[PDB]
RNA sequence: GCAGUCAAGCGUUCAUAGCGACAUUGCUUUUUGAUUCUUCGAUGUCGGCUCUUCCUAUCAUACCGAAGCAGAAUUCGGUAA
RNA sequence: AGAACUGGCGAUGCGGGAUGAACCGAACGUAGAGUUAAGGUGCCGGAAUACACGCUCAUCAGACACCACAAAAGGUGUUAGUUCAUCUAGACAGCCGGACGGUGGCCAUGGAAGUCGGAAUCCGCUAAGGAGUGUGUAACAACUCACCGGCCGAAUGAACUA
């Protein structure tokens, strides 16, 4: 019912990110560093795991 | 490590006017005008001739310097916005719920109003910026767009409009509903 | 060199200026200060404001009202700034500040006077461009002050009035400027120009 | 190895630098991959032509002022993208064999160099109506 | 209209040929001109016509001038003696209100007691003719 | 620690009977006097040969003015200095009219910029750069450009008096 | 007592979603010790009751981020006393 | 807690260390004048909001031995520097032109022509070109990259150090 072009136009809002390991935040998918100052502004990222 | 002199360079074309006065520019064309206050910069100008400008800081460090190209993109878009206009195209997205839309005018305020957002018995409004106006796709299903010469504007509210139906409480990479934005150009050149 | 020095609050800083004017108090200089809400205030308003905040809960912790006296008004906030700089406690020192006055806009007593500036306290002088700032009036309306648009409002209705005055006075300096120059081309002005008037 | 592959290449400008009596600088502005390989069968008959990068033309170029002195002049036309096409043959057929046959407009003649000598191509299409008003007014 | 408008600040350039006023030291109250740069800060100077002698300085101890010549960086004291004669600067900088008030304070502070009463009555004259010169009008 | 001075320092040890005519060395000293010049210099002699200020003798502290103190010239310094937990060497360029001026500034730029003393750093070379493109540095290059100028924005008055009646102008 | 770093390994795969060996840097003085500086011409020497406040290293509630979060539920984590 | 050497405090005021038995300076009859000490000169506070070179902006800055604490590990914040590498025989970045022929290479099928997928990575001319890094068509058409060349012209990347 839902297609696949509005599920990745979504998923470039929603998955297409990154995570940092210590401050959780939700990043931009391809950034080398965290913007958040508390974790020092570190390179420890990972990305959004995905879903089943 | 304090660089002496470095400049950026814009273009004015044709059917275009701009006044620059103690960082306070104004901008003219076809589509009407834009104003802005840039007094929170430091830095200098010059018309060399009614098709270009130089912008230029002498003596500048690395994050000083790095307003120049900024500012000048913002002036670029400015430009490009009341010749050309800008227009930003979303879609809408749901697999159950039927996103219901529509504009209501409070006193002539223009709130979006929002409707059935995952069932939701709330009402979402948003207000509609000053300059920036608005069209339901008829060729295309849920894919309204906003327009106007104002980058800032446009953009805002398109963005407010985004995170305005943010999902509450649940695994959004199964729940993918909201409004995003599909599509960003000009009015013009289609 | 005067009985009373007017001073305008606007692109100042507060520290510097207090520092002066409590040397200039206590060599016995009668001053007086307006328009203390267009004080500038070094860093962001930010820090400024969790600096004031932090100044705020500290208090006789078994009875508030005895403890610090955590005045919000501009013109306050510059008194205690100042008051820092003194022996408060000395006679000599309640005499200094009984030389010393501050105000909010700018009264009728003074705004016909004239008002002068402090070149080592000035933002644009002394504080780098590039650099941030904060604005004494947004931090009291902030931290808790009330009174801020009843002094636009009485300032502004200064300012028109105080614009018709100085354009006035302007035609009539031109009409000087004019009336005068006849004279300058008379004998008694080459001479005075001989001698270096 | 790259080097060696600039002085690979160095050689057969050389090459045909001495080879060849005369060349012609051509624009190879906008032509094809499809029409340069469609020039070299009509030049197979005499003509080779030898692209690279200019800076590696005129580098090579530059270096060759022990002999061949007179080379010197290509320089200032070493410029666009352009190319030589190195022959033997009458100007006037290769000339026109680059300029008219298999031309998309569109490959020109810059300069045609020949014994230390330059022709800016236009006198070179003379055909006639030139040497008779020079030889029956005289 | 369709002219774009813009100011842009035409400062005092740091530059060769370029004339300045010396602030502070021995050659207070004295005029040189540049020759070449050393660093945002660190220039070398020579005021031969005013007697400067050749040498670098900071430029906190100096302000630029309007006014501006043309030379070669480099420029020896002889040829830049040479130059300054050839445009004429100290001329054209006597002709400025800046040097004018400059000479000014200099008598003022000259004055002898006599001469300031003298001073005072041609003022008081003037102002009498002055006063009834404005009233008419 | 001072405004600097450049001496050259001949010195030698003692002659012996088996030794006589021992070996002058010499050495270019920064140095605001000659004490401390022949300070540094056993400092250096005794990191380099088995010799000390007591075995050995000074033959000649002649100072050394520059050959053109009006010149600008760009030099290149090789340097060394401890850290805290090390030491490096460092190639650093500046562009003034002197060596002993670029010694100066040097040691305010390393102190600046690397808390580094005087006790901590070596001066291992001093070099004029005859030809600029051998310049490896751009806050030296920008100032080789052709025909350079620039202005001095925000001239601030320092004021005679505490008081004044004019808000002042920026403009310059 | 508490918190960090590294990560062999668990986590079906996958070191790091959550965990985390071998080590390793620190914090706290609500443990207990160590000392014995003060007080032995005298500080009323458990716990409870009642009562006010302070802390935050948050159990709940507010708003949020992440998951091996489908939903429900739960966990990790944040600004927050 | 216990020892070695010296100097101190105790037995000792004074100037500074805000405060402080021991630290810094200095040891004292009563007074004056001058010069200093250690220490300090924005104001409290006497003394330059002196000069100069640079660094730093902290939603938890820092601010003086004794001394009233802090680390490990980190940071594309910033500064400066070292090594290596690409590059003036023209680099990078960015723009720009070609992005071909044998040739729609072989299987897969309603259609798959370099880009749904499965299997080979060959040759020519070439400055170079992948039997293609991708957009797009029902499939071609239509572009951009790999690779190469026009342009500018000297920069560009990485890893390290404090
Ligand atoms: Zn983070």
């Amino acid at each position: 019912i839902i297609e696949p072009s509005l599920k990745a136009l979504a998923s470039k809002y929603n998955c297409d990110k990154s995570v940092c390991r210590k401050c959780y935040a939700r990043l931009p998918p391809r950034a080398t560093n965290c913007r958040k100052r508390k974790c020092g502004h570190t390179n420890q990222l990972r990305p959004k795991k995905k879903l089943k | 490590m304090k660089y002496i002199q470095t400049e950026q360079q814009i273009e004015v074309p044709e059917g275009v006017t701009v006044s620059i006065k103690s960082r306070i520019v104004k901008v003219v064309g076809p589509r009407g005008t834009l104003t802005k206050n840039l007094k929170h910069i430091d830095v200098t100008f010059t018309k060399v001739n009614n098709q270009l400008i130089k912008v230029a800081v002498h003596n500048g460090g690395r994050k000083h310097v790095a307003a120049l190209r900024t500012v000048k993109s913002l002036v670029d878009n400015m430009i490009t916005g009341v010749t050309k206009g800008y227009k930003y195209k979303m879609r809408y997205v749901y697999a159950h719920f039927p996103i219901n839309v529509n504009i209501v005018e409070k006193d002539g305020a223009k709130f979006i109003e929002v409707r059935n957002f995952l069932g939701d018995k709330k009402i979402r409004n948003v207000p509609v910026r000053d300059g920036v106006t608005i069209e339901f796709s008829t060729n295309v299903k849920d894919e309204i767009v906003l327009s106007g010469n104002s980058v800032e504007d446009v953009s805002q509210n398109a963005a407010d409009l985004q995170q305005i139906c943010r999902v509450r409480n649940k695994d959004i990479r199964k729940f993918l509903d909201g409004i995003y934005v599909s599509h960003k150009g000009f009015i013009t050149e289609d | 060199v005067e009985p009373v020095v007017v001073i305008d609050g606007k692109g100042h800083l507060v520290g510097r200026l207090a520092s002066v004017v409590a040397k200039q108090l206590l060599n016995g200089q009668k001053i007086v200060v307006v328009r203390a809400e267009e004080l500038n205030i070094s860093g962001e308003f930010f820090r400024n404001k969790l600096k004031y905040h932090d100044f705020l809960r500290k208090a006789t912790a078994f009875n508030k009202t005895r403890g610090p006296f955590h005045f919000r008004a501009p013109s306050r906030i510059f008194y205690k700034a100042l008051r820092g700089m003194v022996s408060h406690k000395t006679a000599r020192g309640k005499a200094a500040l009984e030389r010393l006055k501050v105000f909010e806009g700018i009264p009728p007593p003074y705004d016909k006077k004239k008002r002068v500036v402090v070149p080592q306290a000035l933002r644009v002088l002394r504080l780098k461009p590039g650099r941030k700032y904060t604005t004494l009036g947004k931090l009291s309306t902030s931290v808790g002050w009330k009174y801020e648009d009843v002094v636009a409002k009485l300032e502004a209705k200064r300012k028109v009035s105080s614009a018709e005055y100085y354009a006035k006075k302007r035609a009539f300096t031109k009409k000087v400027a004019s009336a005068n120059a006849t004279a300058a081309e008379s004998d008694v002005a080459k001479q005075l120009a001989a001698l270096g008037y | 190895g790259i080097r060696e592959k600039k002085a690979e290449y160095f050689a057969k400008l050389r090459e045909y630098l001495e080879e060849y009596k005369s060349l012609f600088v051509v624009g190879v502005d906008n032509v094809s991959s499809q029409q340069m390989h469609e020039v070299r069968k009509e030049l197979r008959g005499r003509a080779v032509v030898l692209m690279g990068k200019n800076t590696m033309v005129r580098r090579a170029i530059r270096g060759f002022l022990s002999d061949l002195p007179d080379f010197e002049k290509l320089l200032p036309f070493v410029k666009g993208n352009v190319g030589f096409v190195f022959t033997n043959e009458p100007l006037t057929e290769i000339k026109n064999v680059i300029v008219s046959n298999r031309v998309a407009a569109g490959l020109t003649v810059v300069q045609v160099y020949d014994n230390g000598q330059v022709f800016p191509s236009s006198i070179l299409d003379i055909t006639d109506e030139e040497l008779v008003s020079h030889f029956v007014s005289a | 209209s369709t002219d774009s408008i813009v100011k842009a600040s035409n400062w005092r350039l740091v530059e060769v040929g370029r004339v300045v006023l010396i602030k502070k030291g021995q050659s207070a109250g004295k005029l040189a001109a540049i020759v070449e740069i050393i660093d945002q800060k660190k220039v070398l100077i020579d005021g031969p016509k005013a007697g400067v002698p050749r040498q670098a300085i900071n430029l906190g101890q100096v302000v630029l001038t309007p006014l501006t010549f043309a030379l070669p960086r480099g420029a020896r004291t002889a040829t830049v003696s040479k130059k300054w004669a050839a445009a004429a600067v100290c001329e054209k900088w006597a002709a400025s209100s800046w040097a004018k008030k400059i000479a000014q304070r200099e008598r003022r502070a000259a004055l002898t007691d006599f001469e300031r009463f003298q001073v005072m009555v041609l003022r008081k004259q003037k102002r009498y003719t002055v006063k009834k010169a404005l009233a008419k009008a | 620690m001072a405004h600097f001075k450049e001496y050259q320092v001949i010195g030698r040890r003692l002659p012996t009977e088996s030794v006589p005519e021992p070996k002058l060395f010499r050495m270019r000293i920064f140095a605001s006097n000659e004490v401390i010049a022949k300070s540094r210099y056993w400092y250096f002699l005794q990191k380099l040969h088995k010799v000390k200020k007591a075995s050995g003798e000074i033959v000649s502290i002649n100072q050394i003015n520059e050959a053109h103190p009006t010149k600008v010239k760009n030099f290149g310094v090789w340097v060394r200095y401890d850290s805290r937990s090390g030491t490096h060497n460092m190639y650093k360029e500046i562009r003034d009219v002197s060596r002993v001026a670029a010694v100066e500034t040097l040691y305010q730029d390393m102190a600046a910029r690397h808390r580094a003393r005087f006790r901590s750093i070596h001066i291992l070379k001093v070099a004029e750069i005859e030809k600029t493109a051998d310049v490896k540095r751009q806050y030296v290059k920008q100032f080789l450009t052709k025909d350079l100028k620039f202005p001095l924005p925000h001239r601030v008055q320092k004021s005679t008096k505490t008081f004044s009646y004019k808000r002042p102008s920026t403009f310059y």
